[PDB]
């Protein structure tokens, strides 16, 4: 066909202008960069003008930030059987998560100062609520994977950067004091719905790229649509990080916490927990061992699923790591 | 059955035919007094296509009888009316209707 | 008889055991494997028993006779009651972990799930009756865990409540028929204080949290609420409060209630039926479940909205029901509609009507167009 | 008396206020027939005094504005609404003409921002329907759910708006001066209610250019210059007006983000003209390109024998500058879209003080100027601020999320893509109200007004846009949902909808993939409707499925549990639906059994070819559940296939048992034909089960395994005994009466061709002497049956055609493969 077909000065201009809006906005606008998060934050964390009566009152007025995370809390903290996609929460989540970061011998003065401006940088966020905040949906999601949670994870992930001590303190203050079970019992539902490598699931894989089937308007060539195998894998990995980044620092008083909860009235062992799950994964990895014996060569696919499996068992043993330090 | 008041009479010589729309304004009001539909309200004449039977039976040969700018006033019975089914939610079952309709132009 | 059921069953007031020791005092001391003591079931106030006839069983408090009623609580599986201590004891039982066997300490027996399963666990879900089993298998060890003050406090409300309203219910029919005339009362008197004094306590037990409530404190009180009244539905009481309003509807006023029960049965008479709709009213306000529980009888509170007695409170009933289940609005008929309407006719200009018409129309954003027309069919064409 | 009484009896006041609500519950949500009615209860002059009464209570105010928007405005707003989401742009010369800036001077990078809401907008958006009302007019003689829908009763909308502009003036010039005694009591019931109008109104798009701009300079009269009068953002607003403020700013924010579609759609049509002339000239130059250069053409000539789409992903891959060599434009084309790019960038505010300048400045300003300035309570006005933030801020953003549902069509297709946008808007109407007999027939013409559009096959992705299978999706549930355990109501209208979505699945692979994902979600809705004769919610799984191999593949193992699962309550429970019309009762459902088969005899077999995977999960899972089978093959207690189809045989010639017996009910279900199809669909899934030949000569453990199970399972003899069976042939007499059987009822030729596939598959043949010995039993009667049957007389008839198929599909291909 390829020798003999229409070329593109043929087609009709309406499909022809279709492909060069999809063309445009995958290669000009997707590509394109926009770093608003700072200037966002920046406005939202000024409270000003408002001081010529200089009050005393303790609340004064919330600044901005301050109401906008005073209202995810609240429809957090609603009642309801199940936690709807606020696309808007999801955004500013995602803006707060990237206002935090922000990311050959540097100096350990200098080294400093980045640190010392990145706790700057979450403190902006953790003194308003943020932390309680992102607690609460956790609890709120019930369980559910999506990207709800995925987006709560990342955001608690930019605030407990290097080890935030006051961002665990805080933590464990709002789950020892509020004493509910719904915050492990959503945390170990997570963990027992993550996926493990699948064998059955490869081989199909492998025999649809066999296919390399193809589309009408034009052609893709070699599809890099999602894989079947650890397609959760990024939230298994930020997951554990989050579970890691809660017990780092040595912090002997939250990690007792996670082992057994003293105030709740159900008890969930984290710790046993992880292990089942890494159990799932060597167990995974030990049969996806067995079906690359016979073969001598591993191919690329089976390259990129060994790299994605360690960097989640990586994870793993470090919070496992984490988990027993100190002693 | 019909009956027809002359309230106003107006020409008494041009009378309607089939063939020329008839434009009018009338005020349909029930027989307890509660008047339920006008169209000096919506504030714009009701031309209706004599012959093809697009209105309601009573009003239709009750338009025929009287002429050119007359105000006059009918009184349709349920059986040249809506009748037993009625109008939903607008006039009830078997009722009879009194019209206040004048024919201000024939187009 | 026991099971071991799964599911949401044991989120309920049914799966509630307390454990009775054998010594009065330093009856809440820690407990001590392989010591003797009863299990009661809170809310039926009966014994775990191993009977005659029907090996394990739950027996009446009358014919606990402490031979076939003690248990206890054993680590281990080998063949082993000691010294009461005057004092807390030694703490050795732990909640969510330590694995405890029960062993009857008379018989020697293990419990153990029953192993047959008929055609109806073949599809259903395995409601593994409990067997007191002379060795037992392997698993059947069992964590304990606490439950709330709050559910604890609640069951037993359950238990109390249920034997005072059996009680009032068994009088009340007692003289369903039989005209007193001039005489004494047909038997027993009625508990009329005592079911007063209930009434006015399960409405403040239930009613709903205050709107100057912070936000957080006030869903967590929602929480509380709709938690004892999907409890108390749960375990029957909603059907015995029906079962009430039934006994006590046959009698059109309180004289036509004073020629069956007396004279001073006469001035309550009102007084119960208004607590008794105001306690249903409470006991289905903002539930989902317990109002859809509606859908079946709804004939029943329609036909009821013509009584005088007590008119506000069976509209405010019906208000609470259509607010909530959507499936309620597509039973509705013409009937009902000509019923609701002729409460408009016969009561009065009540604005609380013309809410409940409102709530007619729309339920949770979609319209119901068979309601629609009915309404506008009827109301609105007759001017009057 | 007086209606201004009211503000003193406030007895009454709350009476009729209660009844104005009483009167929007029943005329909501589209009931345009009622809308019609209540017209004659409240006049429209009645309305219109009631607009202008300046001393009418705060709730009867607010109630005779929200009565009005409820019987005339809210039915075409909400249509109007629910379309502007959608972005469909015909090529026209007015199109062309729209520009991301308006012809100014003010800077070549941008000039200054055109008046949102201002200008000519080409994007597709169906008129508004009305009809006036009037209440002589004669009664339909067409019968209720048959009569044309019902339109909303019309208002006169020029002298609508100029009212309300004139109010809203008056308020703006009111609140200015501050009175102690505000219209209706209050502000919020002088100010709110008039905004409802105003928003209803821009959304609708009742207001023209001019009046745009004077709501412009109404709500900011510096900001919105072209080239106490105090503006609506400062008069010290309550937090109710606020949240309809923070509606105006979204309705402009909308507008300009179809500004800038729009744009981008006219920069599309002008380069795309541009390229298709430039690689046409250099294809024409390349002609000439064999007298001067070498093997190195291949690079040239690579665009042209690539397929178009990645031919503009290279042709556009010059972004960043360092890949300018493999891009073959001019340099002049190439400034020419960095252009664009620069002005698009700069018009959404990335990169090139007081006063705003714009909305996107302005915007912003004051929501975080609200923001603090006090704790603000209402979390809808709370929410509705930090959208409009959060947009302002992220305006490319907003603007990549929108061009999915952007499109551009031929100018020559309009008027029938009005049609369609017509019928899809009464389908979107039906996500809010109760299904009846009414809005049935709305939409089953509907449906078939789309079957009968062009557009919905010339466009297969623009359909996949606009999201039209997902919609008829949801209503299609909804209706399931309803009466979910006793009977679904409303059968005609749901296997219209499932004859829609199989329609949709049957036009391209990418509508097939789309409605793949939702697999799960028809599954466990397919559970009941089986009953429900024709196309079922089943059929759409099926057809979601059918004949390709990635999603074949891609089919989730969880997915056949449920099915699995299925079928074993259907072999293990009798159907309820069977029980209640008199039929007698067996201990299993086989018509629902078969429909379960069917459907999975289209999962395991694609395109002729068995899928392993697939075909060895589906077996495990039937060997994991023996009641899958049904009584038969159940080991103890059951008797054998065979016995199970003389049984079946025996019952189906036997009347009072094959049903109740008092087709009869044009739909007849027959236990005695039941249980045959579902031996028959059970054996043809199995063959479709058994591996390939190859797998075998290879000798590969699993499929020896397979096969050996299947072995195992149906036995070899049974199956030629059950191809032996005898047939039913019609037989000709009775002075010419060509009687024949009711095959609906009685053996059919399928079941054998079934035994048949399941033989040719598992067993084979190997041998002589078993060939003729299958032959001479089971073969040969049949040919010599159909040889009788093929004259002048019973040639054309039902058992004839269906013996011919099972020939020449069935056996004689099986003769052709074993002839030496």
């Amino acid at each position: 066909a390829c020798f003999r077909m229409t070329p593109l000065y043929n087609l009709p201009t309406h499909r022809a202008c279709n492909m060069f809006l999809e063309s445009y906005k995958a290669a000009w606008i997707l590509t394109e960069d926009h770093s608003f998060e700072d200037r966002m934050i920046d406005d939202l964390s000024k409270a000003g003008e408002q001081e010529e009566e200089e009050e005393e009152v303790e609340e004064k007025k919330p600044d901005p930030l301050h109401q906008l995370v005073l209202h995810f809390s609240r429809t957090a903290l609603t009642e309801k059987s199940k936690l709807d996609e606020d696309y808007l929460y999801m955004a500013y989540a995602d803006i707060m998560a990237k206002s935090c970061h922000l990311e050959v011998e540097v100096s350990f003065e200098e080294k400093e100062m980045e640190k010392q401006r990145l706790l700057y940088q979450q403190s902006r966020l953790h003194t308003r609520g943020a932390a309680e905040m992102v607690l609460q949906m956790i609890s709120a999601c019930k369980g559910e994977t999506g990207a709800m949670v995925s987006s709560t994870l990342k955001l608690g992930i930019s605030i407990l950067n290097g080890g935030n001590a006051e961002v665990q303190q805080k933590m464990l203050d709002y789950l020892k004091d509020k004493k509910e079970v719904g915050f492990f019992q959503s945390i170990q539902a997570l963990m027992q719905t993550c996926s493990v490598l699948d064998l059955n699931a490869f081989e199909r894989q492998n025999k649809a790229e066999g296919l390399g089937m193809v589309n009408e308007d034009g052609t893709v060539i070699n599809r890099q649509n999602g894989e079947k195998v650890m397609a959760d894998d990024e939230f298994t990995q930020d997951l554990f990080r989050f579970l890691q980044l809660l017990c780092e620092g040595h912090n002997n008083d939250f990690q007792n916490y996670l082992r057994t909860q003293t105030g709740n009235t159900t008890t969930i062992n984290i710790i046993i927990c992880t292990v089942d799950y890494l159990l799932r994964l060597q167990e995974s990895i030990s049969d996806f061992y067995w079906y690359y014996s016979g073969k001598d060569v591993i191919e690329e696919q089976g390259k990129r699923n060994f790299s994605k499996a360690m960097s989640v068992a990586k994870q793993v043993f470090n919070s496992l790591t984490e988990y027993i330090q100190g002693p | 059955g019909v009956e027809i008041e002359t309230i106003s009479p107006g020409d008494g010589r041009t009378f309607p035919k089939k063939g020329q729309t008839c434009v009018v304004h009338y005020t349909g009001m029930l027989q307890n007094g509660k008047k339920f539909d006008s169209s000096r309200d919506r504030n714009k004449p009701f031309k209706f296509r004599i012959g093809k039977q697009e209105v309601i039976k009573g009003f239709e040969e009750g338009a025929a009888q009287m002429s050119l700018g007359q105000r006059a006033k009918l009184t349709c019975t349920p059986d040249v009316a809506y009748g037993a089914t009625g109008h939903p939610g607008v006039i009830p079952p078997n009722a009879t209707l009194i019209f206040d309709v004048e024919l201000l132009n024939l187009e | 008889l026991v099971y071991y059921e799964g599911g949401a069953v044991c989120t309920h007031a049914r799966s509630l055991w307390r454990l009775e020791p054998l010594r009065i005092s330093w009856s809440g001391s820690h407990l001590r494997w392989g010591q003797p003591l009863r299990i009661r079931h809170v809310t039926t106030g009966r014994y775990l028993a191993l009977t005659e006839d029907q090996g394990l069983v739950v027996v009446d408090a009358c014919k606990a006779h402490t031979k076939a009623t003690s248990f206890c609580f054993r680590v281990s599986k080998e063949k082993l009651p000691k010294r009461d201590v005057e004092g807390m004891g030694p703490p050795e039982i732990k909640y969510g972990e330590s694995l405890c066997f029960v062993q009857h300490v008379a018989s020697g027996l293990w419990l153990t799930y029953a192993a047959p399963d008929p055609k109806a666990l073949r599809l259903g879900v395995l409601k593994k009756k409990a067997i007191l089993h002379q060795e037992g298998h392997m698993d059947d060890a069992l964590f304990l865990t606490r439950c709330q003050q709050e559910e604890s406090q609640a069951a037993r409300m359950i238990h109390s409540t249920a034997g005072l309203y059996n009680q009032f219910i068994k009088g009340l029919d007692s003289f369903s028929g039989k005209p007193r005339g001039s005489g004494p009362p047909a038997g027993p008197a009625l508990p009329i204080e005592a079911v007063i004094l209930s009434l006015q306590d399960l409405i403040g037990y239930f009613e709903p949290p205050s709107e100057e409530l912070q936000h957080e404190e006030k869903q967590s009180k929602l929480r509380s609420l709709r938690n004892r009244q999907s409890l108390f539905q749960e375990e029957g009481m909603l059907s015995l409060v029906l079962n009430c309003i039934d006994r006590l509807n046959v009698y059109t006023t309180a004289a036509h209630f004073a020629e069956y029960a007396g004279e001073e049965a006469a001035e309550s008479w009102k007084e119960i039926v208004n607590l008794l709709y105001e306690l249903l009213a409470s006991l289905i306000r903002g539930n989902r479940a317990n109002c859809a529980l509606f859908s079946t009888n709804l004939d029943w509170v329609v036909s009821k909205l013509d009584r005088l007695e007590a008119s506000s409170g069976i509209l405010e009933v019906l208000y609470c029901v259509l607010i909530e289940s959507p499936e309620v609005l597509n039973i509705i008929q013409e009937n009902h509609i000509k019923s609701i309407i002729s409460l408009l006719d016969k009561h009065g200009r009540n604005h609380k009507v013309l809410d409940v018409l409102c709530s007619l129309c729309v339920c949770n954003g979609v319209a119901v167009r068979s309601n629609q027309d009915l309404i506008t069919e009827n109301l609105l064409p007759g001017r009057e | 008396m007086d209606i201004l009484e009211l503000s003193e009896r406030l007895d009454l006041q709350r009476f009729h206020s209660h009844t104005l609500r009483l009167y929007r519950a029943v005329c909501a949500l589209g009931n345009n027939r009622v809308a019609h009615a209540l017209c004659s209860h409240v006049d429209q002059a009645q309305l219109l005094h009631a607009l202008e009464d300046a001393h009418l209570p705060g709730p009867l105010r607010a109630g005779y504005y929200d009565l009005l928007i409820s019987i005339h405005l809210e039915s075409a707003c909400r249509s109007r609404r629910s379309m502007l989401s959608e972005y469909i742009v015909p090529l026209t010369p007015e199109t062309r003409a729209i520009t991301l800036f308006p012809p100014g001077r003010k800077g070549g990078n941008a000039r200054r921002h055109g008046l949102p809401g201002v200008g000519v907008t080409t994007s597709l958006r169906p008129p508004h329907h009305f009809s006036p009302p009037c209440f002589v007019a004669a009664l339909p003689a067409a019968g209720v759910a048959e009569a044309p829908a019902r339109l909303s009763p019309a208002i006169p909308l020029e002298a609508l708006r100029d009212k309300a502009l004139r109010m809203l003036g008056e308020a703006v010039r009111d609140g200015g001066q501050h009175a102690r005694d505000p219209v209706g009591g209050s502000v919020e019931f002088q100010f709110v209610p008039v905004l409802k109008l105003v928003s209803t109104l821009l959304v609708m798009g009742i207001f023209g250019d001019e009046d745009v701009k004077q709501i412009l300079k109404m709500i900011e009269p510096e900001v919105f210059t072209e080239e106490l009068e105090e503006g609506l953002l400062q008069m010290k607003l309550p937090e109710s007006v606020k949240l309809q403020m923070c509606n105006l700013l979204e309705y402009f924010c909308d507008q300009e983000l179809q500004h800038r579609v729009e744009s981008l759609a006219a920069f599309a049509e002008r380069y795309v003209d541009k390229l298709q002339a430039n690689q046409r000239s250099r294809y024409a130059l390349l002609m000439r390109a064999f007298t001067m250069s070498a093997a190195e053409t291949a690079r040239r000539t690579r665009e042209f024998r690539s397929p178009p789409q990645e031919q503009i992903n290279m042709l556009l891959h010059f972004k960043d500058e360092a890949d300018e060599e493999d891009c073959p434009l001019p340099e002049d084309i190439r400034q020419d879209l960095q252009d664009f790019h620069q002005d698009l960038l700069a018009h959404c505010g990335i990169q090139l003080e007081k006063k705003p300048q714009s909305l996107q400045e302005l915007v912003s300003h004051m929501v975080v100027r609200w923001a603090q300035e006090d704790y603000v309570q209402s979390p809808e006005l709370v929410r509705a601020m930090f959208s409009l933030l959060h947009r302002q801020y992220d305006g490319l953003g907003e603007l990549l999320r929108a061009l999915p549902r952007a499109y551009t069509i031929s100018p020559s297709s309009v008027e029938d893509t009005m049609s369609l946008l017509e019928c899809l808007g009464q389908i979107r109407s039906l996500l809010i109200v109760q299904m009846g007999p009414q809005e049935e027939n709305l939409m089953i013409q509907s449906i078939g007004n789309i079957m009968n559009n062009k557009v919905f096959y010339q466009h297969p992705n623009l359909m996949r846009a606009l999201g039209m299978h997902e919609t008829v999706m949801e209503v299609m549930v909804n209706v399931l949902g309803g009466g979910e355990t006793k009977e679904i109501r409303f059968p005609k209208m749901v296997t219209s909808c499932c004859r829609f979505l199989c329609y949709f699945c049957r036009i391209s692979r990418q509508n097939q993939r789309s409605m793949f994902d939702h697999l799960s979600y028809l599954l466990e809705n397919s559970g009941i409707g089986l009953g429900m004769q024709g196309s079922t919610p089943l059929d759409v799984a099926a057809a979601s499925v059918i004949d390709n191999n990635e999603l074949a593949l891609a089919l989730q193992e969880q997915d056949l549990e449920k099915v699995v699962s299925y079928l074993a309550g259907c072999g293990l429970q009798s159907c309820p639906m069977l029980l209640a019309k008199g039929y007698p009762d067996i201990g299993w459902n086989p018509c629902g059994g078969e429909r379960y088969l069917d459907f999975l005899r289209f999962a395991v077999f694609v395109n002729g070819e068995s899928v392993e995977e697939n075909a060895n999960v589906v077996v495990r899972l039937l060997i994991r559940k023996p009641e899958c089978f049904g009584p038969a093959l159940r080991g103890e207690g059951g008797s054998g296939l065979l016995a199970a189809i003389e049984e079946a045989i025996r019952i189906s010639e036997d009347p009072a048992r094959d049903g109740p017996g008092v087709p009869p009910e044009e739909n007849r279900v027959h236990l005695g034909h039941a249980i045959m199809s579902f031996y028959a669909a059970l054996i043809d899934l199995l063959g479709r089960c058994a591996p390939e030949m190859h797998l075998i000569q290879a000798g590969k453990g699993e499929a020896l395994r397979i096969r050996a199970i299947l072995r195992s399972l149906v036995p070899l003899d049974d199956l030629v005994g059950i191809i032996s069976l005898p047939l039913q042939i019609p037989t000709l007499g009775k002075d010419g009466a060509l009687v024949q059987p009711k095959m609906s009822a009685s053996f059919v030729p399928d079941h054998k061709a079934s035994m048949v596939l399941f033989l040719d598959r598992v067993y084979g043949i190997e041998n002589q002497d078993f060939l003729l010995h299958v032959l001479d039993v089971g073969f040969l009667p049949d040919m010599r049956a159909a040889a009788s049957l093929d004259t002048a007389t019973f040639s054309t008839t039902e058992m004839a055609l269906a013996l011919n198929r099972y020939l020449c599909l069935a056996v004689l291909p099986l003769i052709t493969k074993c002839a030496p």
